[PDB]
């Protein structure tokens, strides 16, 4: 069954190289050509397809979905703090939370800033724990 | 809905209708012929007989929203863990009967995605895609020490399981199922792809 | 106390400090979670969900069901009990009508008691419903429409038969009504302000109870207290009923809230009314109204009599499909009142309607491209007291575009459309019997009517040069009426009491009348007031339609030229399809009204089919597995053919009928494992193939008729062998090898060895000898499946995409035919010879190793499930499974067959018999012709012809095409 | 009757009546219509009437619209390619039979044709001087 879904399974992906690339129907199709795969599977919050390009079409999720402390996830349907919207860390699965132009957040004398642009409690600087 | 079947793919059956977050966790008892298992919108844990004759709701009065559960059945443990992604996010520890609660993890819990058992140490080993770790407890929380920590290797994972000195879990953010070792992580394997 | 939110229904202990949420077993699941209603009498609840359906669950969770799935169309959106009559009322939009239902035991009893009837009193768009028994007082809240029925809070009483208008304006998007019992007071809230509101259940009063919200969904009143819900807010509040001025708050943060409800013990000896007072003193429904009076009605498909007591059922109506239902109407156009239960739910798609008059059945049929479960064909009985389900498995990529009845054999017949194929069936009624009659190919059957006085059956085509045709009940013969005048043909009728065929163009925008026997054609209301006619029946004088865009029903005379004003039936009907009529004069019985049709009696005494043919006394038989028997109405499954496979040492054999748990030879061992098999008739033998070792091939060869003789091989040791397939007029042998990619050719006693063709992963092989080709299936790189001749002189992929794994290969020559197993996308395919028509046969719980094909059915062995199955080659419309859960995995089957054609029956299919021209039949063996015309001449043997002078050249050269000659060895 | 009238072939096939200096537009038939070969008007009654080789019909309409009529549909005509009245009578062509055939321009009537030339190639048009 896994020689011919448009997933590689192992690490050279010998199952799909195989595979002809044609676009049986029922098959949505992906600028990449990588392979066709189920039109089930658009808007199911997958990046289906090499090229981010199956759930691109998606229309928007209901705003109702998530309190006014919270941010809301396109692809996922999930909501996490509004303070991590702009934090610098792609927390979102698809990415949803840094958009557009954040003007970007920064870090209080409360806590310490490392390598990665993170913000992070004085305390926990030095306890053990990285 | 809840289905349980044979190892072989025959005798599908319902066990109970369940809710549609995608957020869930269920848990089973060798000993007890009991399930568990975790909804995310009532914001409740409920226990029914594992053929799902019988069901009660079990805690709700602070389960805000669960996204782990584990159980100890054994004769002389009898305890059940669940975490929470509250305000407060947590890890709390209750009787299997719910009689006896206690909080167990509250001092770095940011986004609790995975939770675990290791019976013949009675460790706890759980998941934050927030600080991006894999961490692991005792029963009271008072031995902890971490296990996997990075941005590199963790992305946003979802599940924890354990066997033998190997702990495996899966990631969303690169669609894959990893294996490592539980106590240091020395050793890192790709055990499914894509 | 119970809440309702989109996706969940939970209960809340009436105390505001207890913060528990499991009053009440919760009801998860929920989809589209609308408001509740709460019977405590049998410890059940019942929810809606809009778009959706109504449900039922027991507050202790013992029970979970759907309540009124065949006849709610569209989505309920409130639900009101009555807990004295024993009675749930629910509105519905989409038909624009508030129906009632009877609780009372197992049998439901379903009417509607308001619609629009032009009046602005009548239903709009009912959002609310909440209704008193003691005093027989219904009270809903409607949105209004564009027919002047106003945004309104309206009075009515639970028998329908009073309506009055309680309070108008200032109502934009209004969504709950609700009741209190002792202070005889009506609730409401309004989002386009944000304001609850109060008023009498006379319209005498009205007041504002609540200032500031945003979108407040539920109302409810207990005791002193109004309990409501706010989305935006997200909050579930408690205030005081009589003073709106204090509150306090239950739950918050609680996200996609919907309407509330109050549980308690409420009994019927307190709220008693004249139904509880008079029990059974209606047949099918009791409704109270005021002054403690009651009133009985009937439902859906009955009417009621004079006594008031009694309800009797239509028995003369006409039937209307539409793509969300089907709805009947009665004869007399001055009742509106509905003549069938309707047929309305998901999945609803109708295009077809038939009915069996007689029996009391309503035949229908359902069409989905984008699912699976809607496409069927579906019987119900006007009463909805019975639904069945009569062909759901083995459908067409395109679904089933058309039902016909035949009341007369008991016989349905169905057309069903694959991607490139049409097939025609029948299958009767009640029986497991069910047989593919005509295989279309190009043309398109979509419409089928059938007629047995006359003893034809008839089908429209909608593919390139649009056609209708006429045929013989089993289909033995075609014909064409009509082929000129003919676009767009979406509806056929034919008249049983002339013999006449009628049908309708919405492209042509015509309705014409041919004859049974062809011939003129004739005009029916033609021109532009018919701009989209869809569907016709005839029925006496009178011809009946539907129009798509008139959105009417219409009916008419059919004698043609006739030009007098239409009649109408039904107006603003939407999605109209197809119209039918269930009378007993439309399906006459007697053998008079029949032409003493055969099958009238006893189904003429056949055992599957019975099929009048036109002029022809006795009646005619057909078999729908095996074959028919001399006494002209049995049929047999020739006992004398049998199946064979290997299990791993264990060759066992079995039989056609899988009742028959005889074997056909007892079973035989050989050493190792037995992979493969083929079997020949000249010598009652078997020829296997073996593995040893995963690493040794052997062949061998084993004989059934020479008493018990052990088996003789014919090679010791080759790699593990995987395909064999045998040549019985070349007497040669084939097998395939999995170890050396190879495909290798020998005899039958193995003297004499050659190998053919070099493929990986060779798994199976077939032959056809007379025409002198040999498939093999390779699974590589570029999965594949190919053809070359018996010799491997020349070589063509058959199919060469959309595969992946082709582990099994089989040919029909009945019907040249070509199946295969692919166990990555776990199918079977059935192709032609070249490759031009793909099908699909079998999609579902499939893994195979083996693949052969008999009479009207196809086999295969399965080693995942240690099973041999069985299915109909055309459609897999059957799947069955031979044999009990087998010991150990099974390996490749094969057929033993007696009758097999032992010497080609016709010479010059190889090739043309070798030749260049036209072949002769077998004269002195096969032998070659030249064109008349010019002076050609045969050559090489006595077989190519383009020699034009007879010019010489010598022998030992080899003499062509175009007058040349050339050594043998360039040949 | 001082009017224009003229068929359209594209998307929505329909005819339309115009006055001679096409300040007017109106359309006279749309549903029916789906390869007009023909159209002819009659002076005396001030009538339409055309030919499809796809409907297999002739049909007649009136100038100020409304009713269409329908003259000698089916089978028996299968490519009426043109079409013209001459007082009580309607002249037409066919491709197929090539042929051309006389016949009364009143609907209804089903008398069988009358024939002028038979084994005409390529027929498209008549006309009358
Ligand atoms: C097929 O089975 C149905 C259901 O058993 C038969 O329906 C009965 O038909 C008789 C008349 O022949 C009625 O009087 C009964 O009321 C029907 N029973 C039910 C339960 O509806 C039917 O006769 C059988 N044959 C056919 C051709 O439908
Ligand atoms: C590829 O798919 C198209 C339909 O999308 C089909 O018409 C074409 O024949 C296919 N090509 C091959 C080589 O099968
Ligand atoms: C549960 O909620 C109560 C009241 O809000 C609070 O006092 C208690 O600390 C909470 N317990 C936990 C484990 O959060
Ligand atoms: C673990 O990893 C080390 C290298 O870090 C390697 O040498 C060792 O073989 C690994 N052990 C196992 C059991 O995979
Ligand atoms: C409800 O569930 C029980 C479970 O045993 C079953 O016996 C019963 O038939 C079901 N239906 C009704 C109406 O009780
Ligand atoms: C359905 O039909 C069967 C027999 O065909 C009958 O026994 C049964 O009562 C019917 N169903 C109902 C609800 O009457
Ligand atoms: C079948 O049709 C042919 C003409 O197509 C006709 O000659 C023949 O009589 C028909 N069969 C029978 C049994 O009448
Ligand atoms: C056939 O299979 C059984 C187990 O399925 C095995 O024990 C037996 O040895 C096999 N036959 C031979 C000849 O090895
Ligand atoms: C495979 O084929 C080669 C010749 O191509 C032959 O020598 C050998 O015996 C065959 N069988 C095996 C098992 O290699
Ligand atoms: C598939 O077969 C066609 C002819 O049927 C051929 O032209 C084409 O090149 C083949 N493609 C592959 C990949 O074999
Ligand atoms: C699957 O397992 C069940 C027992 O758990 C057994 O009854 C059944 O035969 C098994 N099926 C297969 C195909 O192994
Ligand atoms: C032009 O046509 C319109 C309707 O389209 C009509 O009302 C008007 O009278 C016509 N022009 C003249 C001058 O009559
Ligand atoms: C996305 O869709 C939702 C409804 O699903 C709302 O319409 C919202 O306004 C939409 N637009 C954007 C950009 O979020
Ligand atoms: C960073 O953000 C904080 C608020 O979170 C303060 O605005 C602070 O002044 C900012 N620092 C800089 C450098 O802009
Ligand atoms: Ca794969
Ligand atoms: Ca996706
Ligand atoms: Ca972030
Ligand atoms: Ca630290
Ligand atoms: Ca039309
Ligand atoms: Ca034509």
């Amino acid at each position: 069954l896994y020689v011919c879904d448009g997933d590689k399974d192992c690490v050279d992906g010998s199952d799909e190289a195989g595979c002809v690339l044609n676009c049986t129907s029922s098959q949505f199709k992906c600028a990449d050509g990588s392979s066709c795969i189920n039109s089930r599977y658009r808007c199911d919050g997958v990046y289906d397809c090499k090229d981010n390009s199956d759930e691109a079409g998606c229309p928007t999720r209901p705003p109702g979905m998530c309190h006014p402390d919270e941010f809301q996830c396109q692809g996922d349907g999930t909501c996490i703090p509004n303070t991590w919207e702009c934090d610098g860390h792609p927390d979102c699965i698809q990415g949803s939370d840094e958009h557009n132009g954040c003007v970007p957040k920064t870090c209080s004398p409360s806590h310490f800033l490392c390598d990665n642009g993170n913000c992070i409690y004085n305390s926990w600087v030095c306890d053990g724990d990285n | 809905k809840t289905w349980s079947a044979f190892q072989n793919g025959t005798d599908k059956r319902v066990v109970h209708d369940s809710g549609l977050s995608l957020t869930e966790m269920i848990a089973v008892d060798w000993i007890g012929r009991n399930i568990y298992w975790t909804d995310y919108t009532l914001e409740t844990i409920e226990v029914s007989k594992i053929d799902g004759s019988h069901r009660t709701v079990l805690i709700s009065k602070n389960v805000t929203k669960p996204r782990g559960l584990a159980l100890d059945p054994r004769m002389g443990d009898n305890v059940m863990f669940w975490s929470d992604w509250g305000h407060h996010p947590r890890i709390e520890r209750a009787s299997m009967d719910g009689t006896m609660r206690t909080v167990i993890v509250q001092e770095k819990i940011y986004w609790p995605c995975g939770l675990s058992i290791d019976y013949p140490n009675r460790l706890i080993y759980f998941m934050d895609a927030y600080l991006d770790y894999i961490e692991f407890c005792d029963y009271d929380g008072q031995n902890r020490r971490q296990v996997i920590a990075s941005d590199l290797v963790l992305h946003h994972p979802h599940a924890l399981t354990l066997f033998e000195d190997s702990v495996f879990w899966t990631d969303r953010g690169t669609h894959q199922v990893m294996q490592a070792n539980k106590w240091h992580g020395r050793n890192q394997s790709v055990v499914m792809y894509s | 106390l119970i809440s309702v939110r989109e996706n969940v229904i939970f209960g809340i202990s009436l105390d505001p400090e207890v913060k528990s949420n499991d009053a009440m077993v919760p009801i998860s699941g929920i989809q589209h979670g609308y408001d509740v209603e709460f019977d405590d009498s049998e410890q059940f609840i019942y929810w809606v969900e809009n778009p959706g359906e109504i449900h039922r669950v027991k507050t202790d969770g013992s029970n979970r069901t759907a309540f009124a799935p065949l006849s709610l169309l569209g989505s309920s959106l409130g639900l009101a009990l009555d807990w004295v009559s024993r009675n749930i009322y629910y509105t519905t939009p989409a038909s624009r009508s508030i129906e009632v239902l009877t609780l009372r035991g197992d049998t439901r009893y379903g009417k509607t008691l308001i619609t629009n009837d032009g009046t602005p009193l009548g239903v709009g768009f009912p959002v609310g419903i909440a209704v008193d028994p003691a005093r027989g007082k219904l009270y809903w809240s409607d949105h209004g429409t564009d027919s002047g029925v106003p945004a309104k809070i309206a009075s009515a009483n639970m028998d329908g038969t009073s309506l009055k208008i309680l309070f108008t304006g200032n109502m934009e998007h209004l969504e709950v009504v609700t009741l209190d019992i002792q202070e005889q007071k009506l609730y409401w809230a309004v989002t386009s302000r944000g304001v609850i509101e109060r008023g009498n259940v006379d319209g005498t009063e009205r007041m504002i109870l609540v200032h500031h919200l945003a979108h407040p969904w539920g109302l409810v009143v207990h005791g002193s207290f109004l309990y409501y819900s706010d989305e935006q807010y997200e909050v579930i509040e408690r205030v005081d009923k009589s003073s709106g001025s204090n509150k306090v708050v239950f739950r918050d943060n609680i996200p996609y809230l919907r309407g509330l409800r109050v549980y308690h013990h409420r009994n019927a000896a307190d709220s008693s009314n004249g139904c509880s007072n008079n029990p059974n003193a209606c047949q099918q429904i009791c409704l109270p109204v005021p002054g403690g009076m009651f009133s009985c009605a009937c439902a859906s498909g009955f009417k009621l009599s004079p006594d008031g007591r009694s309800c009797s059922p239509y028995n003369s109506f006409i039937v209307v499909s539409m793509l969300p239902a089907v709805r009947g109407f009665s004869l007399e156009l001055s009742d509106h009142s509905e003549a069938m239960v309707p047929v309305a739910g998901q999945g609803r798609n109708v295009l077809h309607a038939d009915v069996d008059v007689a029996n009391g059945f309503i035949y229908w049929c359902d069409f989905s491209s984008s699912v699976r479960s809607s496409n069927g064909i579906r019987r119900i009985k006007p009463n909805g007291s019975n639904f069945t389900n009569i062909v759901t498995y083995g459908i067409g990529a395109n679904g089933i575009r058309g039902v016909a009845v035949d009341w007369v054999a008991g016989n349905l017949y169905f057309t069903n459309a694959f991607v490139y194929e049409t097939l025609i069936e029948v299958i009767r009624i009640n029986t497991t019997y069910r047989r593919v009659l005509l295989k279309v190919s190009v043309d398109m059957p979509r419409h089928i009517v059938v007629d047995p006085k006359h003893r034809y059956l008839f089908w429209a085509d909608y593919g390139q040069k649009p056609k209708i045709e006429r045929s013989f009940l089993d289909c033995t013969n075609r014909t064409v009426l009509v082929s000129e005048g003919i676009v767009t043909p979406r509806g056929l009728a034919v008249d049983h009491d002339t013999g006449y065929i009628y049908w309708v163009d919405d492209s042509l925008d015509i309705i014409a009348r041919i004859h049974r026997d062809g011939g003129e054609s004739q005009v029916v209301r033609y021109g532009s007031r018919y701009p989209t006619p869809y569907g016709i029946t005839v029925f006496g004088e009178s011809i009946i339609w539907v129009d798509r865009n008139l959105r009417k029903v219409f009916q008419a005379s059919k004698q043609p030229g006739n030009t007098d004003p239409p009649t109408v039936i039904r107006d603003s009907i939407n999605l109209l399809r197809d119209v039918t009529i269930f009378d007993e004069h439309v399906q006459p019985l007697s053998p008079a009204e029949l032409n003493n049709n055969p099958c009238l009696q006893s189904n003429g005494g056949c055992s599957h089919f019975c099929f009048a043919l036109p002029e022809l006394p006795t009646p005619k038989c057909g078999c729908a597995f095996g074959t028919l028997e001399d006494d002209g109405k049995n049929c047999a499954t020739s006992r004398e053919d049998f199946l064979i496979y290997s299990l791993n040492n264990s060759l066992r054999s079995l039989h056609f009928d899988p009742q028959d748990h005889n074997l056909p030879f007892q079973a035989i061992s050989v050493e190792g494992m037995a992979i493969a098999l083929d079997y020949d008739r000249r010598n009652n033998r078997i020829f296997f193939t073996q593995k040893l070792n995963p690493i040794r091939g052997q062949i061998s060869y084993v004989n059934l008729y020479s008493g018990a003789s052990s088996p003789t091989i014919l090679l010791s040791n080759i790699g593990v062998t995987d395909g064999i397939a045998f040549d019985w007029i070349n007497r040669r042998i084939y097998y395939s090898d999995f170890s050396n990619q190879t495909i290798n050719s020998m005899a039958e006693d193995g003297s004499n060895r050659a190998v053919i063709a070099r493929v990986s992963k060779p798994r199976a092989i077939v032959l056809d000898p007379c025409r002198g080709y040999m498939y093999w299936t390779d699974w590589g790189t570029n999965a594949k499946i190919e053809r070359a001749t018996l010799g491997g002189n020349f070589r063509v992929p058959i199919v060469n995409t959309s595969l992946v794994w082709p582990n099994g290969l089989t040919l029909d020559l009945e019907t040249d035919l070509l199946y295969w197993a692919d166990a990555s996308l776990q199918k079977i395919e059935r192709s032609t010879l070249t490759g031009s028509n793909r099908e699909v046969v079998i999609s579902t719980a499939f893994h195979s190793f083996g693949l052969t094909v008999y009479g009207q059915y196809i086999y295969w062995t399965d080693f995942y499930t240690k099973k041999i199955y069985r299915a109909n080659k055309y459609d897999g419309s059957d799947l069955i499974a031979m044999t009990t859960r087998l010991p150990t995995q099974p390996s490749g089957i094969s057929t033993v067959v007696k009758t097999q054609q032992q010497q080609c029956s016709n010479p010059c299919d190889q090739f043309n018999g070798g030749c260049s021209h036209i072949c002769a039949p077998g004269p002195n063996g096969a032998e070659c012709q030249c064109p008349h015309e010019g002076s050609w001449y045969l050559a090489n043997d006595n077989k190519y012809c383009v020699v034009d002078t007879g010019a010489r050249c010598n022998q030992f050269q080899f003499t062509c095409l175009n007058g040349r000659c050339i050594s043998q060895d360039w040949k």
